[PDB]
């Protein structure tokens, strides 16, 4: 689906809208795109550097700035602000798929 | 065509050593999941083909990226947000290709199994009904250090198929496979000198005693071939820095002072099942009678051998040869 | 049969001799393991040699068997003479002889030799000294072969077999009539190892015939 | 994902080609009529449920591989034949799909 | 030294060599001398190698069976032990005989350089049928120490059950991913898989048995009315049950007088259908090897 499709919710509530399988899948795809695409004014990918360094310290914490995601994809920011548990459950898998692109064995230890 | 060929070649060189390449994931059009599997397949095929050319692919977007391939249309790049990636690409002078342009680029820059073959494979290797990737049960798989003497076509038997458990190879002295431990005193290098050592004093004494006998024998050996290989003929010998048996002896004194029968290739399942049930409690093979014998002299006195001896119709060729060799 | 005081030879035992006149399927990855029950046959070779002299083509049971078992065997006799070890190849069985060829020439070298014959050989684990064999060749192998039995000190005192130790020592390290004997022995003694590497070639088609062995510069004075 | 049966799918392909390709010469005139498309058309107007296939017709295809595959492993290949017939009738006479 | 199968006195190597020598070097004049018939020895038939020509015509005709007379083993000197080993331990000695018959079939064209291909012969599974194993002592004069021995019996066939499929290979299919495995039977027991074999699919209890894909073999039960040579005082005739397998199915018709040589077997019988409880008193039957 599209971001404009996610702008208009078919369900009455946000809780069962994100819970829907196709909506969850396209939200996961958009979050993976957010981690892959985003870059700073300098030009380096801040999220790639964060993933590389958290793999370096073997730590499982990812620091995602909300302002970056708001200025990149605002509908996901509203979705995360209003229904945090369901968005964070998907975005955990998104972050693991992002860090799987560099370290295949990282899913084995953590 | 030649100028196009050289232009494509030197652009291949430049896109090899100075191009960072990034692929896009997001889509602008609502489209089905079963068609999304098609999108995943085309992305994976173009990935493996571009790996086949040998270009290294980085997963993350960056400012060092040169050419971007996207699924979204080339027409829409003008009418998008600043925060979108295509605006960043056109700002930083990056070339953007769609699958139409990229597939045209890849093609411009470069059998059915049939039913009878499938049924023939069905007869030999069983069903194709299961998952091919999973380990089939009635075929052994190696988990231990092995040697596997097989053939590619697999028409002939996997010839010598043998692995060892770590408990068997634990010993550093006896090993099932040969090791090059060399040795000394004319012995074979693989067995070595495990039984006894040549550094002992008594062994040195017996070797020196045999050496005394060998001097006279070795003198003619040196003298015959000193200058000529043939007998077309006092001796000169090269000094050596390395030690000797006599100097070591001197140092020790200073310290002191079946043909067999051919058998079938394949064995039976009941025969292999009987190997697990076995516990503990001059000779040769005659090919004329094609039997094993405990002793030769008992095989001489036997009805089949004596009946073979009295017959002369099986040495007829021999007989003809005898006759020829009589009047040569 | 060879007689020293006359210096000539003769051959017997032609009792085992004879004369000769002349892709991918999905699944069933047999390259990682053998079936538990065997139904396919084993190729009926002409395996009839003596232990330790059987050609590597004979070890792998080539259906079209050439003439060139004998030339590799005379190479083996040459290497035993130069190596000063008599029973140099001893085989408990066939695969023992395959590993015996592996520990001198290398796993990779015999895999390439196996490739032309149509069969692939894999060895997993198998700890030994030289992981890829000797890339230089047979020089360093016969070098430390003599070094062990020399430093032990059981070797006899005759300088008939000490010229090779000095010779091989200067290759691995790197009276006027004495210097003449030097340069002559140095030249043709380098030549015999040189002709030995072509005498030990794995591929029979690349392996030169005995007539080519006669016209080598090593055998000049007998002509 | 479910694992597919490559020989089963090719039996299905061969059967669905047989259902639309096979033909005989007319006895009275000599025209070339494809008898199984005619059978499907006959089922279309009477709403029949059963298609009758002569085995000698099936044996003429290839060198006999398809008929032998159907003969030895009929139980294994029967649903594949059913879905092949389903595809052929969908392509030709879709009104038999609904009922 | 020499290895012996546990519970027996049988060596595979020794029995193989002895039977190979017997097959290579038997003449029917030995059977003439053993039966005390010297005046009936003739040159043209007795002095010919019996089993050599029988295996040759076995090769020409495509026959996969050798009919072996056990008295011929007593005729040969080296196999007089093997004869007893055939009577006491048929189960493995017959397998030894089949394996060395296959070896002999290979050898007769390897040594003599025939034009027959080795692939067809080594694909074939040759099996032996011993017969004339001894005196025809009665069923009711046998003892539990005679279990799994070779026995020869007279009889009249009264009836036979229809062809019974006994299941040799089992075919299991996954319900969710349609992954299948085939498991061989092992002494009458088939191990059904608890988990799916696939790495991707490991669902528990997802394997179901498909009864028509799994391979079966023929088994028939024949009721035989025995006619012993010796009948004890007031012994009233009985019927035995004899089980024939594979090729021997439907070879005996109702009402024929036959010579059954087979293996004396005993199995426990379940007391109830729902329970796995077995009866301590065993049911005896004959596992038929050869029918004359
Ligand atoms: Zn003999
Ligand atoms: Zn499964």
């Amino acid at each position: 689906l599209t971001l404009e499709s996610l702008s208009n919710v078919k369900a009455n509530s946000y809780s069962e809208w994100i819970t829907q399988p196709n909506v969850s899948r396209t939200i996961a795809r958009e979050l993976k795109s957010f981690l892959l695409e985003y870059t700073d004014e300098t030009g380096r990918s801040v999220y790639g550097a964060r993933i590389r360094t958290l793999g370096e310290m073997n730590s499982e914490s990812l620091e995602v700035n909300y302002r970056h995601l708001a200025e990149s994809k605002a509908i996901l920011a509203l979705f995360l602000a209003k229904c945090p548990e369901e968005m964070l459950k998907i975005f955990d898998l998104v972050a693991m798929e992002a860090t799987e692109l560099h370290y295949p064995d990282y899913a084995r230890i953590h | 065509p030649k100028e196009l060929l050289e232009w494509q070649t030197n652009w291949k060189k430049i896109m090899k050593r100075d191009s960072r390449i990034y692929f896009d994931i997001t889509d602008d059009v609502e489209m089905n999941t079963y068609n999304k599997s098609k999108m995943d397949k085309r992305r994976d095929l173009l990935k493996r083909g571009f790996l086949t050319l040998g270009a290294q692919i980085t997963q993350f977007f960056d400012t060092t990226v040169t050419i971007v391939i996207t699924r979204r249309s080339v027409e829409n790049i003008y009418l998008l947000k600043d925060t979108d990636i295509l605006s960043r690409a056109k700002k930083n002078y990056m070339k953007v290709w769609s699958y139409e342009k990229a597939a045209r680029f890849l093609k411009n820059l470069d059998a059915a199994p049939t039913l009878s073959n499938l049924l023939h494979n069905e007869k030999l290797y069983g069903p194709t009904d299961r998952d091919p990737r999973t380990k089939r049960d009635d075929i052994h798989y190696f988990k231990y250090p092995h040697v596997y003497l097989y053939d590619l076509w697999q028409t002939w038997a996997p010839i010598i198929t043998l692995e060892w458990k770590p408990q068997e190879l634990t010993n550093l002295d006896e090993l099932p496979y040969p090791i090059l431990k060399i040795g000394s005193f004319g012995r074979c290098p693989f067995i070595g000198d495990r039984n006894y050592d040549e550094s002992s004093y008594k062994r040195v004494v017996k070797r020196y005693s045999r050496d005394k006998a060998n001097k006279k024998y070795a003198l003619q050996l040196r003298a015959l071939f000193q200058y000529h290989a043939d007998t077309l003929l006092n001796l000169i010998f090269i000094p050596h820095t390395c030690n000797d048996s006599t100097k070591s002896f001197k140092k020790w004194m200073q310290e002191k002072a079946g043909l067999g029968p051919t058998r079938a290739s394949v064995m039976s399942k009941n025969m292999k099942s009987l190997s697990r049930l076995m516990v503990d409690r001059n000779s040769g093979y005659c090919e004329n009678c094609r039997v094993k014998y405990e002793s030769l002299e008992q095989h001489i006195v036997s009805e089949k051998h004596l009946s073979f001896a009295e017959n002369d119709l099986n040495f007829e060729a021999i007989d003809s040869l005898i006759e020829n060799l009589r009047f040569q | 049969l060879f007689n020293l005081e006359l210096g000539r030879g003769v051959l017997v035992d032609f009792g085992l001799a004879e004369a000769q006149m002349d892709n991918n399927v999905n699944g069933v990855d047999l390259t990682k393991g053998y079936p538990k029950n065997e139904t396919r046959r084993i190729k009926r070779a002409n395996r009839a040699g003596t232990r330790g002299f059987r050609a590597p083509e004979v070890l792998m049971k080539c259906g079209a068997q050439s003439t060139k078992i004998d030339i590799w065997s005379v190479g083996v006799i040459l290497l035993s003479l130069l190596g000063r070890r008599f029973p140099m190849f001893q085989s408990l069985d066939d695969a023992d002889s395959l590993l015996e060829l592996c520990t001198i020439f290398g796993w990779k070298e015999l895999r390439k030799c196996a490739a032309l014959h149509g069969l692939g050989f894999e060895a997993s684990g198998l700890i030994w000294d030289k992981p890829n064999g000797y890339s230089n060749g047979l020089k360093e192998f016969v070098y430390d072969l003599l070094n062990k039995e020399c430093t032990i000190g059981t070797f006899p005192e005759y300088s008939v077999a000490f010229e090779t130790f000095g010779f091989l020592q200067q290759e691995l390290h790197d009276a006027y009539e004495l210097k003449k004997y030097q340069e002559e022995i140095w030249s043709d003694h380098y030549w015999c190892f040189q002709v030995l590497e072509q005498c030990f070639e794995m591929d029979p088609q690349k392996r030169s015939s005995a007539e080519d062995l006669l016209k080598t510069p090593f055998f000049n004075e007998l002509n | 994902k479910k694992v597919d049966d490559v020989t089963g799918e090719k039996v299905r392909e061969a059967f669905e080609q047989f259902l639309e390709d096979f033909s005989v010469q007319s006895t009275d005139t000599g025209e070339v009529e494809k008898v199984y498309r005619a059978q499907i058309e006959f089922m279309k107007i009477y709403d029949l449920n059963t298609i009758y296939i002569d085995y000698q017709h099936l044996s003429m295809r290839e060198n006999g591989a398809l008929a032998m595959a159907i003969s030895e492993q009929y139980y294994r290949f029967l649903p594949f034949l059913q879905k092949g017939l389903r595809r052929v009738v969908r392509k030709y006479a879709p009104e038999l799909l609904n009922t | 030294p020499l290895r012996i199968i546990w519970g027996t006195n049988v060596s595979i190597q020794e029995c193989t060599t002895n039977f190979r020598n017997f097959l290579m070097s038997f003449k029917y004049k030995f059977r003439k001398i053993l039966d005390e018939r010297e005046e009936f020895i003739n040159n043209t038939t007795d002095e010919e190698l019996y089993y050599i020509k029988q295996l040759n015509e076995m090769r020409e005709l495509g026959t996969s069976n050798l009919n072996l007379d056990a008295r011929n083993l007593l005729a040969y000197k080296q196999t007089e032990d093997l004869y007893h080993q055939l009577l006491n331990y048929p189960q493995e000695v017959i397998s030894i005989m089949d394996q060395t018959i296959k070896d002999c079939m290979v050898s007769l064209i390897v040594d003599n350089n025939l034009d027959y291909d080795l692939d067809e012969i080594e694909t074939k599974f040759y099996k032996v049928r011993p017969y004339n194993v001894g005196s025809c002592k009665g069923m009711r004069e046998l003892n539990p120490n005679d279990i799994d021995k070779l026995i020869n019996l007279k009889g009249l066939v009264l009836r036979s059950t229809p062809v019974i499929p006994d299941m040799k290979v089992a075919f299991f299919k996954c319900n969710v991913c349609d992954h299948t495995m085939a498991v061989e039977i092992d002494r009458g027991v088939i191990q059904e898989p608890a988990r799916c074999e696939r790495i991707d699919c490991n669902e528990p209890n997802s394997m179901s048995l498909i009864h028509n894909r799994c391979s079966f073999a023929d088994k028939q039960v024949i009721k035989l009315q025995e006619t012993p040579d010796f009948v004890p005082d007031g012994q009233t005739p009985h019927s035995i049950s004899l089980c024939v397998y594979d090729e021997l199915v439907d070879s005996c018709r109702a009402g024929d007088r036959i010579e059954v040589t087979g293996t004396f077997r005993s199995i426990p019988i379940r007391a109830n259908s729902r329970q796995r409880v077995l009866k301590s008193l065993y049911k005896t039957y004959v596992d038929v090897v050869h029918v004359k």
